[PDB]
């Protein structure tokens, strides 16, 4: 009875603007995992900052009460906090790079969680338990290593033993594996799920996707704009969904001749480590050959560090290879292009970028922007280019009064309606996603890929989709690559690698997609 | 912990560039004669106080005051092994005393009795030799003078009756070069430099074949040549000097304050006063005698001493100055000279009766060292007390003022002072106050007064001699010549290692004694 | 580390080389006749005239009188000063006042200044944050001989409280007031730029995951932000010594200290060149190592640029 | 929705610091411009009476040793001030940043000729190579200190515009520009220099308040300005002597010589806060 945690009535506000969380509502059952899910800027985050007292320079409680086995810690007063802080209540960040100390040897950073101790004997031993009892591969070697040594699920690691240094009662991690990769989230995940059936921890998480939390956590509570949505358990969400916010949430999830003719494209990098006489070389790339038939979809997929955005590069004329043939066409090869030839390729091949935020000019409004192909390649006179730039502005959503605005006040969505109509100005035969869909919220994610099947269906254009994950892939895509460490694993159509896999890589690959099995 | 301003280890003290050859009797400038007296040594010297000794002569004998006859020590030496001997003396005052050589001091050897037939005119100098100046063997010669003067044997220790070597007489033209001579110190004359930089510097090492009455008791000299005294001041507070000898006048109250007992100071020989000459209208005969009294009434003195010059000069009470041996401050009769607007006024309505006034009263003087301040005070403090109009009228150029009066007294009231060569009195009031004894610009004539010199001369002692020389100066009150205005004060500063300075009675400190360490 | 030291020095040696021959050039390559220059104001006699170019080699290509110069630097031999001494012994007998000067100086730049930024930054929007930000934005302004006038006026002539002429009794007692006149110009810089860095780093991500483990706040303040905030703080102090000991010159001018910057302001003032070219190059020297310590110091703080 | 150059030209607007060192900087180059207009008296005449006169309606701010009254002689100076300042920094900022922006954006054998010669030039401090190079001089005008000054200021401007063009050559819009054509050079100009020049202006307008220090402290010891131009820090250097004693002549050009560099400094301050708050933590 009276579970931990009922944090009923928090309304956070941050700085006189107006409520930034207003009334919500959850309990945590002292045994019990319950996830939070909701888009961007929807509070979900600031409500775990809120409980802590970690919020930043503006907030401040304004209402609603948050009890913690009976007695309220809204009281700041970090004199009572502090008797609560690591000690009943635990906490792991989201980004792993920025959180450690980067000057602090963090087998020092983790030795000092634990602060109740002999205070230079049973720490620097006691810590390496922790690591090890983590997961990290040796412990004592990196128990003596900077945080920017670690990878990047290995910070994660780090951070969780730091968490679960006083034995708390509830940790409240805070999307942590979001920006780990697959197979990485999958495998950290797995092993904090185990962390707590040893303990008791009630491990209260953060979240933004329903096919994830509905296959780790116990309870769901959904966030709209600092409002509580719906709550209950997790399958009846999931499979019967009552408000349509949720409904349109699950509807968008991920659940469900030749033009171009690589040919061994290779890529080395001569490395410089420290002393001089010494350089190793490090394979980027190596043996990649494939083919691309036309008004279809070939999509590349591989985890960080991969030497996919080195392909990409090198096949759109922005890098010499060091083997091998791009040819194009027939007759445009990407490897020596000639001088005319350089325009008359650039126009049937065309990029779109990573993100959206760092892409588009700051300085330059949304029509000088769009036009700027069409001016580089003299067509069109005066006015003849603002009856194109009108024109292609119809094309993507992007309502025709969005002319004249600046990239600093755009949406996150509308960025990338920008750049592709940039991208698509002047007939481009070829454009090449290069993780365009990657850092956008999911519903605006799904709003632009169904504008990407849309524009392929009545262009006939031909995409080169390049992605880190392989849930969002089987929608659009036609044939898929799979890459490791630079050489190609599998190669084959939809089915034939959604169905019947014959890699250890792929399999294990599918199977970390937040699907049932 | 320690520091320094390491410094050269022989003397630093300010100078100035003789504008002359350096010959004994051919300079007439303290800038440059205070660099001769550490070269040779003459018949007898000065202690600081300013009282003869022999120091080359062994006997000067004279039973009556008008032969002498001079016997000198055998063992000395110029610094190139000559012998010295009385040829050496005779020598050079026949050769200084000739009008031939054009020689700057040659009215120094007026009293000679051989002195009119060399210096008169071109008519009976067939003889170029003076018919006094006997000699007995090289150890001792006869001098024979005109008139008893007890005086003499006080001169012989002057700048101009020093002996020269043998061959100096015959190329003399390069005795202005390299100068030889018997005294304390000599020009260095080293390797490195040629020991006269003309305008840089002067070096001086002390003379090891010297035994006499001014030993040096430091390692040598180096006179820099300095101008614009502030620059010199600068050079001794920044530690690159060692005596300064004068505190230039702006800084001379502070002086004491930043210094700290790193300063003394003691009277000068040297006067001033300012005059009317004779010859302009309304100030011959009682009338003018009584409007010059007036005057002497109608300046306060302390007042402008304590003002303008903040302590270095010194009412005056005489005609003479402080420092000269034998002077009675408190003379019995000393009244007439003073302060009081009572006698002045009452004087000026009593001497009115020949002639109100005549117009203008104007003060010339020359203006490029600086007098605008203690002249316009002067003026001021004589103007608006007894009713008159007196203004100032400067004259830029040094040879144009003296030329104005070397004009033979013809307006232009203006003011005159008379350094002393030698401590004596009647080298004082004879030079200036005689019937036709060259600088008497007042137009003054008195046989009283004259023979009242003369009877002071024909004494048996000294001391008889200065109560004469009193009683002489007495007679003068009755007239006033000139109006005296005050004496001299110097100060001298030294920086921190020197430590015996002394003010000897010229001003000058006591270069052969000032201990460096 | 150790393949991170081969290489800040490895990258020392052209700078040395490169700044020894801008000196050497700018005298010797420009005027023609170059022993005019060196003269100063004393009369030019062929006796002078001879005497230097024994000492400089002056009849011979650049490269070995440029060889022989920096030679002869080294081993000890900077000329003869104007009095006749070596410059050398001027310089050891001379450099202990301006080290005491100095000392002062730094001291008073260091401790006040990061004191004062700590305060300013663990407090930012208050009345002292603001206070203390224009007060240091007004000091920078004032020149280094401008608040030497004001404050040697103010201090010593109308209230005797201070020396007006610190002449060779330079106790430390008599040496405080130039010192803080010397490092006002500094203190200000450092205050202002610790406050913005202590302000910016109090807010980082590390230190709320910090805090968010049980930690004291007096531990969370010294370790995790008066580490990473006083980094580019010792960086600074390095690059301000550097443009302190031209600062030096004047407050050691204008106070009539027996120091090094005493033999510089004469010989500047005076037009004494070949004294002031062996001086400025031996404060290059000077210059140039302290940049380097201080280099090694910033890698040995900063675990990320030592990546070796 | 304006032009990021009329966009700031409305936030710098609302701010008292920009107001104020707007204000002080437009009086200063009026001065600087038109002084004939402010005064009627000359600048050199000596009267040699009136010798150290006290302030009245005649002369304002008194008069000085040889009589020419402060007033007059504290405003050509300011003209003289102004131009060498002025100058200095116009140079320093087209070659510094010219070179700093070449060496950024283009990289290989570029960057590493400009930064050995950048560090080589930093080793020599700004006063004392000014003073070592002002010896050798024997004609000195105010060109050859323009000259001298921005010789060796170069070098801090070059390092932070490198910075920052560097900074930006790593953003994607730089490289969707080259997915199209633009030769490396008409993209350098159009998408690095707008978005670069920024910084370079703010180090810029410091450095001039830096270069009116530097040559007053330069023209006070004797090596700078020459005597026939009437300058403050030379009309500091002959009214040292009488300040021992007690006489506020001194802070008459010095009052107004520590004013203008006031009003420079709180205007790099305010454009520095404007154009680049971000490196407010590291570099000051």
């Amino acid at each position: 009875a009276a579970p931990l945690l009922s944090v009923e009535g928090l309304e956070v506000t941050f700085g006189t603007d107006a409520p930034a969380v207003c009334g919500v509502d959850l309990a945590v059952r002292s045994g019990q995992t319950v996830a939070v899910v909701g888009e961007s800027g929807s509070g979900k985050s600031t409500t775990a900052a809120a409980i802590l007292g970690l919020l930043p320079a503006g907030g401040r409680i304004t209402a609603g009460r948050v009890v913690f086995d009976g007695r309220d810690i809204t009281g700041a007063d970090a004199k009572r906090l502090r008797s609560i802080r690591g000690r009943e209540i635990g906490y792991v960040p989201q980004d792993p790079m920025t959180n450690l100390n980067p000057v602090w040897k963090v087998g020092f950073q983790v030795t000092e969680a634990l602060r109740a101790n002999t205070d230079g004997r049973a720490a620097r031993r006691r810590a390496v338990e922790l690591l090890a009892e983590a997961g990290l591969p040796d412990p004592a070697k990196q128990a003596g290593r900077y945080p920017h040594q670690l990878s990047g699920g290995m910070c994660q690691r780090a951070l969780i033993a730091i968490g679960l240094a006083g034995r708390p009662r509830l940790l409240i991690a805070d999307e942590p594996t979001s920006a780990l990769d697959v197979t990485v989230q999958r495998q950290v995940l797995d092993h904090l799920q185990g962390l707590t059936d040893e303990l008791g921890t009630a491990l209260l998480l953060i979240t933004h996707d329903l096919a994830l939390a509905a296959q780790r956590a116990e309870a769901v509570v959904v966030v709209r704009r600092g409002v509580v949505v719906e709550s209950g358990a997790a399958q009846s969400i999931l499979q019967s969904p009552q408000h349509e916010y949720t409904r349109r949430l699950v509807a968008a999830a991920p659940s469900l001749g030749d033009i171009l003719v690589v040919s061994e494209l290779t890529k080395i990098y001569r490395e410089s480590r420290g002393a001089p006489w010494r350089r190793v070389e490090s394979r980027a790339v190596d043996g990649v050959s494939f083919r691309l038939p036309r008004a279809s979809t070939l999509a590349i997929v591989g985890e960080s560090g991969s030497g996919k955005s080195t392909l990409a590069r090198m096949v759109l004329g922005l890098l010499q290879p060091t083997s091998g043939t791009v040819v194009f066409d027939g007759t445009y090869d990407v490897g020596a292009l000639a001088r005319d030839q350089v325009l008359a390729f650039r126009r049937r091949v065309q990029p779109v970028f990573q993100n959206p935020y760092s892409s588009l000019d700051p300085m330059y409004s949304v029509f000088r922007a769009i036009e700027e192909p069409l001016r580089v390649h003299h067509v069109g006179d005066r006015r003849q280019r603002q009856r194109a730039v009108r024109e292609l502005v119809d094309q993507v959503a992007l309502p025709s009064s969005i002319l004249g605005r600046r990239p600093r006040e755009l949406s996150g969505g509308q960025r990338q309606r920008v750049a592709i109509a940039r991208a698509l100005a002047l007939r481009p035969e070829v454009l090449v996603c290069d993780e365009a869909v990657s850092a956008l919220d999911v519903l605006v994610q799904a709003q632009i890929l169904d504008l990407l099947a849309d524009l392929q269906a009545d262009l006939g254009l031909t995409y080169l989709f390049i992605s880190h994950d392989l849930a969002v892939i089987r929608q659009i895509a036609d044939d898929v690559l799979v890459m490791r460490a630079g050489r190609v694993v599998e190669h084959a159509s939809t089915e034939e690698v959604f169905s019947r896999p014959r890699h250890e890589y792929t399999r294990q690959l599918l199977q970390a997609i937040p699907g049932a099995p | 912990c320690g520091g320094g301003v390491l410094s050269p280890d022989v003397v630093l003290v300010n100078g100035g560039e003789p504008p002359n050859p350096l010959i004994p009797t051919g300079t007439n400038d303290s800038n440059g004669g205070r660099i001769i007296d550490r070269l040779f040594a003459g018949l007898m010297s000065y202690d600081a106080v300013g009282k003869p000794s022999l120091e080359v002569a062994q006997s000067i004998e004279s039973a009556d005051n008008v032969n002498y006859r001079i016997t000198v020590k055998p063992g000395w030496k110029f610094t190139d092994g000559s012998p010295v001997t009385a040829h050496s003396f005779v020598d050079a005052w026949n050769y200084g005393a000739l009008s031939t050589n054009a020689q700057l001091q040659q009215h120094f050897f007026s009293p000679i009795e051989g002195f009119d037939d060399v210096a008169g005119a071109p008519g009976d100098k067939s003889r170029t030799t003076m018919s006094g100046l006997r000699v007995v063997n090289d150890l001792e010669f006869t001098v024979r003078l005109k008139a008893p003067t007890i005086d003499f044997t006080l001169r012989l220790g002057h700048s101009s009756f020093y002996p020269l070597p043998d061959s100096a007489f015959r190329d003399m033209a390069a005795f202005g070069r390299n100068p030889i001579g018997n005294g304390p110190y000599k020009l260095a004359d080293g390797p490195a430099g040629p020991a006269w930089e003309h305008n840089v510097r002067i070096d001086l090492v002390p003379n090891p074949d010297y035994h006499g009455n001014r030993k040096p008791r430091n390692k040598g000299l180096r006179f820099e040549f300095y101008a614009n005294l502030d620059t010199a001041y600068a050079d001794l507070l920044s530690g690159n000097l060692d005596v300064l000898d004068t505190i230039p006048p702006s800084a001379l109250t502070v002086y004491q304050r930043d210094l700290g007992d790193h300063a003394t100071s003691g009277p000068a020989a040297i006067n001033q006063t300012l005059d009317t000459p004779l010859r302009l209208p309304h100030f011959g005969g009682e009338e003018g005698r009584l409007r010059r009294l007036a005057l002497s009434a109608a300046i306060n003195r302390p007042q402008i001493c304590q003002q303008i010059f903040a302590g270095t000069r010194s009412p005056a009470r005489d005609f003479t100055a402080r420092s000269l041996p034998g002077f009675d401050p408190n003379l019995p009769g000393n009244e007439v000279l003073d302060y009081d607007p009572q006698r002045a006024r009452r004087l000026w309505a009593q001497a009115d009766a020949i002639s109100p006034w005549s117009g203008r009263y104007a003060i010339a003087y020359n203006a490029d060292a600086g007098h605008r301040d203690w002249v316009d005070a002067v003026a001021n403090s004589i103007k608006n007390v007894l009713g008159i109009d007196a203004v100032a009228a400067p004259q830029p150029t040094f040879a144009g003022f003296r030329t104005q009066i070397t004009n033979r007294a013809i307006d232009s009231a203006f003011r005159a002072g008379w350094r002393g060569d030698y401590p004596s009195m009647i080298e004082f009031l004879a030079p200036l106050f005689t019937a036709g004894a060259g600088s008497n610009d007042v137009g003054y004539i008195n046989p009283e007064f004259d023979a009242a010199l003369a009877a002071a001369e024909a004494a048996p002692t000294l001391t008889e001699s200065h109560e004469l020389v009193n009683d002489a100066q007495r007679i003068l009150f009755h007239d006033m010549p000139v109006v005296p205005l005050w004496d001299y004060i110097s100060v001298v500063g030294w920086s921190s290692q020197v430590s015996n300075v002394t003010v000897t009675w010229n001003g000058l400190p006591d270069y052969e004694n000032i201990v460096k360490a | 580390m150790g393949w991170y030291v081969a290489r800040r020095v490895a990258v020392m040696v052209p700078v040395f080389l490169g700044a020894t021959l801008l000196i050497y050039g700018m005298v010797f390559l420009l005027p023609g006749d170059p022993v005019a220059a060196l003269a100063g104001d004393r009369p030019l006699t062929p006796a002078v005239a001879a005497q230097l170019r024994s000492h400089y080699h002056l009849d011979d290509p650049f490269l070995v009188q440029y060889l022989r110069y920096l030679g002869g630097i080294l081993h000890g031999d900077l000329g003869r000063a104007y009095s006749g001494l070596p410059v050398s012994a001027v310089l050891a007998h001379a450099f202990p006042v301006t080290i005491r000067l100095a000392l002062i100086a730094l001291a008073v730049e260091a401790v006040l200044g990061i004191g004062f930024g700590v305060i300013a930054g663990l407090r930012q929007g208050g009345i002292f944050d603001s206070a203390v930000l224009v007060t240091g934005l007004v000091i920078i302004a004032i020149p280094i001989f401008v608040l030497g006038f004001l404050a040697q006026f103010l201090f010593g002539v109308q209230l005797e409280i201070a020396p007006v002429t610190v002449g060779e009794r330079a106790s430390v007692g008599r040496l405080l007031l130039p010192g803080i006149v010397l490092g006002a110009m500094s203190f200000a810089y450092v205050v202002r730029l610790t406050r913005s860095a202590v302000a910016a780093n109090a807010h980082a991500d590390y230190v709320r995951t910090a805090t968010a483990k049980g930690l004291s706040r007096p531990r969370v303040v010294t370790v995790h932000i008066l580490r990473n905030s006083l980094i580019p703080v010792v960086t600074f102090l390095g690059a301000d010594l550097g443009a302190l000991m031209g600062g030096a010159i004047v407050t050691e001018g204008i106070f009539n200290i027996h120091g090094v910057g005493g033999v510089l302001y004469q010989a500047v003032t005076r037009q004494e060149t070949p004294t002031v070219v062996s001086i400025v190059t031996v404060l290059v020297l000077i210059y140039l190592i302290t940049n380097l310590l201080v280099d090694l110091l910033y890698a040995a703080l900063d675990p990320r640029i030592r990546y070796g | 929705h304006t032009g990021f150059w009329l966009d700031a030209w409305r936030g710098l607007r609302r701010r008292p610091k920009f107001v104020i060192a707007a204000a002080l900087i437009l009086l200063i180059l009026v001065v600087a411009a038109f002084p004939s207009l402010f005064t009627a008296a000359d600048p050199t005449y000596a009267d040699p009476s009136q010798s150290m006169l006290a302030p009245s309606a005649a002369h304002w701010f008194g008069t000085d040793l040889q009589g020419h009254d402060i007033y007059s002689r504290t405003v050509y100076g300011a003209r003289a001030s102004v131009t060498v300042g002025l100058g200095a920094t116009l140079a320093v900022f087209v070659v510094g940043g010219a070179l700093g922006a070449l060496a950024g954006f283009y990289g290989s054998w570029i960057d590493a000729v400009v930064s050995r010669v950048t560090d080589v030039f930093l080793g020599l401090p700004l006063l004392l190579a000014a003073i070592v190079l002002m010896q050798v001089m024997h004609h000195r005008t105010v060109w050859t200190v323009i000259a001298i000054l921005a010789l060796f200021g170069w070098p801090q401007v070059a390092r932070i515009a490198r910075g920052a063009v560097l900074e930006v050559r790593a953003s994607d819009y730089v490289l969707a520009a080259k997915a199209l054509g633009l030769n490396r050079f008409q993209i350098l100009l159009r998408h690095a220099l707008p978005n670069a020049v920024g910084p370079v202006i703010a180090v810029a307008t410091v450095a001039l308040g830096i270069f009116i220090v530097t040559e007053a402290t330069l023209s006070y010891l004797g090596v700078g300005l020459p005597t026939s131009v009437v300058s403050w820090g030379g009309d500091i250097n002959v009214a040292q002597t009488r300040l021992r004693s007690g006489s506020p002549i001194l802070f008459y050009p010095a009052g107004a010589l520590a004013i203008t560099v006031l009003a420079f400094m709180m205007m790099g301050d305010a454009l520095r806060d404007a154009l680049d708050p971000a490196s407010r933590a590291w570099r000051a």
